[PDB]
């Protein structure tokens, strides 16, 4: 249950998946950035909260 | 040849940047400047674009924006 | 072929999109040959928009 | 249960929501094209089958 809280703490802006593509999370609640790289739903900190 | 992207029609889907060989990373994503709509846009970086005309001949790009020219433009 | 008022408006809007697009490419050109080629396509679209401006006003 | 099948039969290429935007579905099984316009997941023909 608490692993997503650690992900909120460390990867609110860049995670290792993101950093590798050079991406950056622009807000704390976006749903995705679309179908690229297979699909990217659910990376934001509001989603990690859910 | 050149392969540009019409930044008025493009909707920032990904279905293009998806072709571009990772090692080259030619298609980009300028993201968020107050956007729901379209999300982001994905212009080709000329400074680095092997031009394999992958992107353009792969078909998938709803809005139709992957231009493809050399001496005269045509998309579809 | 008398282009209908709708076709004149469509072509004027399309030419403006291309013009808009082409101008942007000038900023992105990585070399002089690419910049010159874009510039030629931009100038061709300027001439097309100029030739469509009077028909477009009439069609509107 | 059968209204998705009528959507397959008529809207495999363009629905009226796609046609207001000029969109054109490019294949029968794509997952989406979104986050644009609020999001578009589930418009393909494969998804209407599901
Ligand atoms: S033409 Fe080739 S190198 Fe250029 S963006 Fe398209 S896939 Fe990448
Ligand atoms: S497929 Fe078309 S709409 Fe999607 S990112 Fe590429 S150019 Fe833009
Ligand atoms: S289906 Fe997935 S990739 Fe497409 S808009 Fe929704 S969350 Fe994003």
């Amino acid at each position: 249950g608490f692993i997503p809280l650690l992900r909120i703490a460390f990867h609110n802006y860049q995670s290792p998946w993101y950093r590798d593509f050079e991406w950056r999370k622009q807000s704390p609640d976006f749903p995705c950035i679309g179908p690229v790289k297979g699909g990217t739903c659910g990376v934001s900190i509001q989603d990690q909260l859910w | 040849q050149i392969y540009t992207i019409i930044e008025e029609l493009c909707i920032g889907c990904g279905f293009c940047t998806d072709e571009c060989p990772p090692k080259v990373n030619a298609i980009l994503p300028r993201d968020v400047e107050a956007v729901l709509d379209g999300g982001e846009t994905y212009w080709i970086d000329q400074t680095r674009c092997i031009s394999c005309s992958l992107c353009f001949v792969a078909g998938t790009c709803p809005t139709d924006a992957v231009v493809f020219t050399e001496g005269g433009v045509s998309r579809t | 072929m008398a282009r209908t008022p709708e076709e004149i408006v469509k072509r004027y809007k399309e030419a403006n999109i291309w013009l808009r697009h082409w101008k942007q490419q000038i900023g992105l050109a990585k070399d002089e040959e690419q910049r010159e080629m874009f510039t030629q396509y931009y100038e061709e679209r300027v001439q097309e928009i100029a030739a469509l401006e009077e028909p477009y006003r009439a069609a509107l």
